């Protein structure tokens, strides 16, 4: 057998949403004590 | 073939002990053809070591069926000399007696040319070390890139 | 152990090897930590066309 | 095979010696078979050396089950030839006989056969030694870290 | 195994010479079964050279309990046949006897077979002469890595 050098592409995905979500990292140390929970206020009314 | 039975193998190896045949006034009971007919069973399975000795196209009689004698071997008619040759020799101790010259010979004989074919067709050389260059001579293995022999 | 940026989506893993000598084996790990957030589902919506009865 | 008891294996070593067999109307003595019995026994015993020599699949009886006999002797097919001819040549000393050459060869045939398999799965090779260097070509040891084989 | 006691060795090793056995009409004297226990005892003790010879687990009578014959020999199972087949061979000049070919043939092979693994276990590599340095391999590990081999 001599597998050929070639590769039959099958699959080709799109990751809209993700792409436009905005990603966020909080410092790290803080996260751990934390509890990897953070609070952000509210605009206020 | 005449012989086509575990029996007919067990009264051709007896007639060739000289002990009972079709035209002795004297003849061995059906036990002691019951009890030949396992030693052949027992001979058989001791050379087709399940698959790894001498492929003959022996048949195993199974319990289900009462009379082993009476199956056929299944032996092809080149099979059968040899065969009933070695039954001869390996039973002649039960009746005192001890194989004559020339059925020896002939059951050696026979076994050897029982084991040539299997012998060619196992005399199988290995593939080529998983280390070994393919050499760039072979165009079409350089291109897709089997620089390498696989091996295994 | 080595860093593992996925294209497309913005985000960054690890991935590391390891090697068991006495089974003369290895393993291979690409770990992603993230967490999907709404701050806001008063915003995100919804369309459901087609909810007859 | 028709041979599935120690007892079975005993009668056929007899037979193959002349003592007790139909060729020759002779019955089993009672105590020829004890006898035969625990020669068997001794000689398994002697041969599988504590799963360090033959394995044949044979089942030691315990001293839970009274009558040794009668207990399936759990041998493979390819076994029972050899078994019983090694049977009839260790026991030939009790009745003054002597198993005839006949005989000694199929039971040096038989162990023969018996020890092959076992043979070639314990033609192993020992790994690689301690102070071996791996190569620059060895993508694995190079991916591991292993400049060096590990041996043991 | 049925064999579990001294006399039981000897009672086997006799009825593999022909002298006496369980289907006898004629059985051998208790101070001759002695005799035979006592030629056991020092063949056992010729062949356990003090703990530097072969070890079988042999456990040799003493005084306090009376009868030598009775007493479990406690050895292994695969070294039953080889024991008593050489008690026979020892005891044989006897009873104006001779041990045949095969007993004897059986009694070396079981002597070797009850030596191989005692020999495999003894067979031992020295250490490192006291003069050999350890190798400047062995310097950078182990910080404090001897320079020399100890030896002895």
């Amino acid at each position: 057998t001599l597998a050929v050098d070639e590769i039959i592409e099958t699959i080709s995905a799109i990751t809209p949403m993700a792409q436009k979500a905005k990603k966020y990292t909080p410092p790290a140390a803080s996260m751990q004590r934390s509890s990897n929970t953070i609070w952000m206020p509210v605009e206020q009314e | 073939m005449q012989i086509k039975t575990k029996g007919d193998l067990v009264r051709a190896a007896l007639r060739k002990l000289g002990v009972a045949s079709d035209a002795t006034l004297t003849d061995v009971e059906p036990q002691s053809m019951q009890d030949a007919v396992d030693d052949l069973e027992a001979m058989m399975a001791e050379w087709y070591q399940d698959g790894k000795g001498i492929i003959t196209g022996y048949v195993f009689s199974d319990d289900e069926n009462p009379p082993a004698e009476g199956d056929d071997h299944g032996l092809r008619s080149s099979a059968v000399s040899a065969v009933f040759h070695n039954l001869a020799c390996r039973i002649a101790p039960d009746y005192a007696l001890e194989a004559t010259a020339k059925i020896i010979a002939t059951a050696k004989y026979g076994k050897e040319l029982l084991y040539k074919q299997t012998a060619i067709s196992r005399a199988k050389r290995a593939p080529y070390p998983s280390r070994m260059p393919t050499g760039s001579g072979n165009s079409f293995a350089n291109l897709n890139e089997w620089h390498y022999f696989p091996g295994e | 152990t080595t860093s593992f940026s996925i294209p497309d989506v913005g985000l960054n893993g690890i991935f590391a090897t390891q090697g068991d000598i006495s089974t003369l084996s290895g393993l291979c790990r690409i770990a992603l930590w993230y967490g999907v957030n709404a701050t806001r589902p008063e915003a995100i919506g919804v369309g459901l066309p087609g909810q007859t009865a």
